[PDB]
């Protein structure tokens, strides 16, 4: 169901790009202090559940499509995240 | 059928191509003279070596045919679906 | 009337007042402008005729006043009678 | 017949919004709104608008033409 | 237009339809 | 008298309308909308022709549990409201800020104080009905913002 395949996600691919190389570069960039890993799973898990709302009715109620948009849009939406963006996934949302 | 502005999005064709090929995994569509599957090796050993036409043709031009009759759609769909008053003609 | 038939390029200032409410369609208005006047109904020698008068035709799709146009020339041209198709017979129009 | 208007209604956006923007100004100025002599000068001022001629002039212009 | 954009009133709204409600009669 | 602006939204209205034909709308179709845009504002006292006379117009030109008028006037209402906090920038809309304006926009429909929570009931309802069609993407205060279609 579309339900289990939003948490399948979420428990499978959160860990996965919260220690990915191009975020901890950025976030040295952006110099975030206050950043804790309960945050980044967070701000991770947001990405799962926009795209899924965003591309449910594209892929379907499959995680192997879903898999992969996770991984091409994911560099593309690290290089929006700046200094403003770390507390307000809206705004994230409006520059991505 | 809605009131206009005083002073839905249509996916493009692009975009529909995975919603297309998920139809034809599930199986409510089958291609137009689709054998299936063969009885003994030796008669799929021809089937893996012949090469049909719609293994040639154009993606957007593969002939298909449906298992489910729109009757059975509006006995099956909840009407709380939108597309339900589209289930008929 | 000298006064304006001195001026330079006079046929394209009556063109343009062939009923001007009407957009466009310049190449009719011509035919229009052009029948308006007329020609030189030239008996020839007497023992020949030739009519002066410029017939037109207008065709063309429903919503492109082919009838409106003839609204126009009924109140310009000195004499005009007005006709419909289906309501005119053969009697009432040649002779009774 | 001697001149024959083939007219084709064909679609566009440039060609309708010309004649669209003609059209819906047409219906503003036909619409209503010494007394005379103020309110011819008004209707010939309109035909100043839209016409290099005046009408009046052009009737009696194509009849003293014609003869 | 959208003239009605901010009539941010209290719970008076359940008071704005008595007035709607028992003076039409 | 059509007004000034009557003209730019008519002649819009008819370069649509025109598009679709790619029966078929004449230039007839347009004096028709300026003829029904006349005879709405004769039904009414103003003379100024505004555009939603035309919009109205067109509508009708054109078109050639909660009741399906009902449920539909509340969808432009509510796009077209989160839409200019868009271009104004301001904070996005919960459901309950959403159905509080909604019903001041028809206040004077309002005939009863049980109506009062009726239709604020159904308002709600029709809020899951629109995201589960997807025309708002839920995101997170519950934020409701134009789905990304
Ligand atoms: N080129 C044009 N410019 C302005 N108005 C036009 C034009 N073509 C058509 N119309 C409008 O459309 C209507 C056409 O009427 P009519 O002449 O009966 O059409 P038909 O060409 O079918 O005879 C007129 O009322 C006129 O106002």
């Amino acid at each position: 169901n579309v339900d289990e395949v939003s948490t399948i996600l979420v428990m499978s691919r959160c860990g996965e790009l919260m220690e990915d190389s191009c975020l901890r570069k950025r976030i040295i960039e952006e110099q975030i202090t206050d950043c804790t890993d309960d945050q980044f799973q967070n701000v991770a898990a947001n990405f799962i559940h926009l795209i899924v709302q965003a591309f449910h009715s594209y892929t379907g109620n499959d995680i192997f499509a879903l898999n992969d948009l996770i991984d091409f849009k994911w560099p593309k939406y690290v290089s929006r995240i700046t200094k403003e963006n770390i507390f307000e996934p809206l705004a994230l949302y409006k520059s991505a | 059928r809605i009131p206009t502005v005083a002073p839905i999005k249509l996916w493009l064709k692009k975009d529909v191509k995975n919603v297309w090929e998920n139809l034809v995994q599930l199986d409510f569509f089958t291609e137009k003279s689709a054998v299936g599957l063969r009885d003994n090796a030796t008669a799929a050993f021809y089937a893996s070596n012949y090469q049909f036409q719609g293994t040639m043709i154009p993606f957007d031009l593969r002939s298909y045919q449906m298992q489910i009759i729109l009757q059975e759609l509006r006995r099956i769909i909840p009407k709380s679906n939108m597309y339900y008053s589209w289930t008929q003609l | 009337f000298r006064k304006i038939s001195r001026d330079r390029g006079i046929i394209d200032k009556i063109i343009s007042s062939m009923a001007p409410s009407i957009y466009g369609h310049r190449d009719i208005k011509t035919a229009v402008a052009c029948s308006l006047f007329g020609g030189v109904p030239k008996n020839v020698n007497g023992k020949h005729s030739i009519r002066g008068d410029i017939n037109v035709l207008l065709l063309g799709d429903p919503g492109t006043a082919k009838s409106q146009i003839l609204k126009y020339v009924e109140k310009t041209a000195h004499r005009a009678v007005f006709a419909t198709g289906q309501g005119a017979s053969a009697v009432g129009l040649t002779a009774s | 017949f001697d001149i024959l208007c083939v007219v084709r209604d064909l679609v566009d956006e440039e060609a309708d919004e010309r004649l669209a923007t003609f059209v819906v100004d047409s219906h503003v100025r036909s619409h209503p709104e010494n007394a005379r002599q103020r309110r011819l000068q008004r209707q010939r001022k309109k035909e100043e608008e839209i016409s290099p001629i005046p009408q009046e002039l052009l009737m009696k212009y194509i009849h003293y033409a014609r003869t | 237009m959208y003239k009605e954009k901010m009539p941010d009133s209290q719970a008076n709204l359940m008071d704005r339809l008595r007035e709607r409600e028992r003076r039409s009669a | 008298i059509l007004t000034k602006e009557a003209r730019s939204y008519l002649v819009e209205k008819y370069k649509e309308l025109r598009k679709d034909d790619a029966y078929r709308i004449t230039v007839r179709q347009l004096e028709s909308m300026i003829r029904l845009s006349e005879a709405i504002a004769r039904a009414n006292c103003v003379d100024e022709i505004t555009p939603s006379f035309i919009a109205e117009a067109y509508d009708l030109l054109r078109q050639s549990t909660v009741t399906y008028d009902k449920y539909v006037s509340m969808m432009n209402m509510i796009v077209r409201k989160i839409a200019e906090v868009d271009r104004e920038g301001a904070e996005e809309l919960t459901a309950v800020d959403i159905v509080d304006w909604y019903l001041l926009q028809k206040e004077n429909d309002l005939g009863s104080l049980a109506e009062y929570w009726e239709e604020r009931r159904l308002a709600f309802k029709v809020i899951k009905r629109l995201v589960k069609d997807r025309i708002l993407m839920e995101i997170h205060k519950t934020v409701y913002v134009i789905h990304p279609n």
